[PDB]
């Protein structure tokens, strides 16, 4: 059962594990510890340096 | 009844941005805003000579 | 020739803002980037900064890293540091340098040398 | 994190004197980053060396810079009397944010 | 930057329309045809390599369709 | 004038090892001590209901 | 932590009271874990749950637990009167530790 | 029947460390358990507990994570907790009960009861 902004739809246990974004690894409340968080980023070099 | 499994994000947003850059020798380097669990990082040998 | 040239700031009570201005004088805004060097007299220099003036992009000491912000200002050519909530230790005088950008416009690297001049400074003293 | 700099120094004038600036690998010793500040008290600082060895192009040309490992040593000779200048040592870390020294006093005869 | 998923992977049959099941069997078909209206060149060379190999006026038939089915979304 | 590049640990201490498990459903587990990153945990699935 | 249990409350004799003790997801939800400890005031606490719905042999059969979500519900009915012991809910959570909720004095009128 | 008592009423100065024994009695101290369970009257309980008392394991709350440590001796079949570095806040009672370990000895996951039995209580009152 799959809440976006206040709507919700049910999808299945292969696409809702499958999707690339940051985790939250089901955890609760406090500073959750993100998994992944690399794909959501965009590390590139100009030209060379910086 | 229902209970939670994972979470995601949707929308990303990023904080300041730190470098620390060791010259060629000596090799790699270290940001301390590293080893947690709130900064992604990557190495990327740069253009640095003189 | 380089001048820099600052305002003579008081005291502002603990708990003010200060800002204070370095309007650039005598050679090429568009590549003076800033700093902002604090000291009173007795103790090591600090540098609380930021580095660059073309894109107004700013970097900051940890210790100050949320205290002060900064605008730049071509039309004055003038960047102005302002550190908010202040107290009785930050008495002390800034001073603002140049080190040149690199032509690109983006300031990662310096110039070999940093401070080729100085703002005049300005003594700032906290009641 | 100040970068280690002794408080004070005196002498002969013409002598060589000796100001030891050590840092660490972050900064001092995996750069030639460095400069040493003179500043005049109550006027602004200047800057006496720029690239270590080097020298901007009004300095009096008996300052010299030197480095190994972790140091910076700006070592004058024949010291003209009027060379009382707080000598701070300041150089470009590798976090991106400069340090100055704790700065020598510096003290004639 | 990966997820195309839901659709493929597997879906929900019901007596319902299924999320935006009014748009897709034409999200499917105006990128293909959309992406060949631009550069044909490729169908033009993608003809070529299908006509010499196979040769049987009807292998190579799939392989002209084919070809020209995998890259427009090139993958 | 040397260098360092990395090192490497000879020897490993190990405190605290405090656990954290979930029912069969209610997600895969987690606990406050992971975004330490000076921890290290494995979550293996092996357990049993009742 | 320190599980939801609201303070105090009481009724005639007979009638049903209803004590629910309100977690989260980390214990109460995701467990079986539960138990309401009678504890007389001056004296030692006692087990009043085992596992939910069940209980000790030696207790009341009064007493009905019930558990949705996040509740621990303590139902008794028949009330033979003296039975207002203060009432602790408890369980074990995800982490391997017990918590006892804030527990609830009880109150026979 | 299963018996467990304690040392009696005590008090503590500010700072002092409390040792209270627990002597199981009654039962087979085999398959063990006992824990901590600390109440003063009039506030929530709290469980700063261990769980072992076969291989003398033990699992604190991080409440007092370092502050309690405890002794298990079956020549005498009893647990000893102490308290170090106790405050005026700590003024409790201290119940020892047990939860029936396994039958590896390891005690992991607990019987679906925990406590079927109860310590005496100590009250336990700081300066």
């Amino acid at each position: 059962y799959l809440t976006m902004n206040n709507k919700h739809w049910l999808v299945h246990k292969e696409w809702f594990h499958d999707i690339p974004l940051p985790w939250h690894a089901g955890a609760d409340t406090g500073t959750p510890h993100w998994n992944n968080k690399e794909a959501l980023v965009e590390f590139k070099d100009a030209h060379a340096k910086r | 009844n229902m209970a939670e499994v994972r979470s995601y994000c949707y929308e990303a947003s990023i904080s300041d941005m730190a470098s620390d850059s060791r010259c060629p020798t000596q090799g790699e380097a270290y940001l301390d805003k590293q080893s947690d669990t709130q900064y992604v990082c990557k190495r990327t040998l740069v253009d640095r000579g003189w | 020739e380089v001048q820099l040239v600052e305002s003579g700031a008081e005291v502002k009570k603990p708990g003010a803002s200060v800002k204070v201005s370095c309007k650039a004088s005598g050679y090429t805004f568009t590549s003076y980037a800033m700093h902002w060097v604090r000291q009173a007299p007795g103790q090591r220099l600090e540098w609380m900064g930021w580095i660059n003036a073309g894109n107004g992009n700013t970097k900051y000491s940890q210790k100050f890293q949320d205290r002060v912000t900064i605008t730049r200002d071509t039309s004055a050519s003038t960047a102005y540091m302002e550190l908010s909530s202040l107290r009785s230790e930050d008495t002390a005088i800034y001073y603002c340098a140049r080190d040149k950008v690199d032509d690109y416009g983006d300031y990662w690297f310096p110039t070999l040398w940093y401070f080729d001049y100085w703002g005049q400074g300005t003594l700032v003293t906290v009641s | 994190s100040a970068l280690t700099q002794p408080a004070s120094v005196s002498g002969s004038p013409g002598q060589s004197i000796t100001i030891s600036c050590t840092g660490t690998s972050s900064d001092v010793g995996g750069f030639n980053y460095v400069s040493w500040f003179q500043q005049h008290p109550g006027k602004a600082p200047k800057l006496m060396l720029y690239d270590v060895t080097s020298r901007p192009s009004g300095v009096s040309s008996r300052f010299s810079g030197s480095k190994s490992g972790n140091t910076a040593s700006l070592t004058i000779s024949g010291l003209q009397a009027e060379d009382e200048a707080d000598y701070y040592c300041s150089s470009h870390t590798s976090r991106g944010t400069w340090v100055f020294g704790g700065g020598t006093k510096l003290t004639v005869l | 930057a990966v997820t195309l998923p839901s659709h493929s992977t597997r879906k929900l049959q019901t007596r319902s329309q299924t999320w935006l099941e009014s748009r897709e069997y034409t999200k499917h078909l105006i990128r293909v045809e959309n992406w060949i209206f631009r550069n044909p060149g490729f169908a033009l060379a993608a003809a070529a390599i299908a006509w010499l190999l196979g040769s049987s006026t009807s292998q190579k038939v799939i392989y002209l369709v084919m070809i020209l089915l995998i890259a427009p979304a090139y993958s």
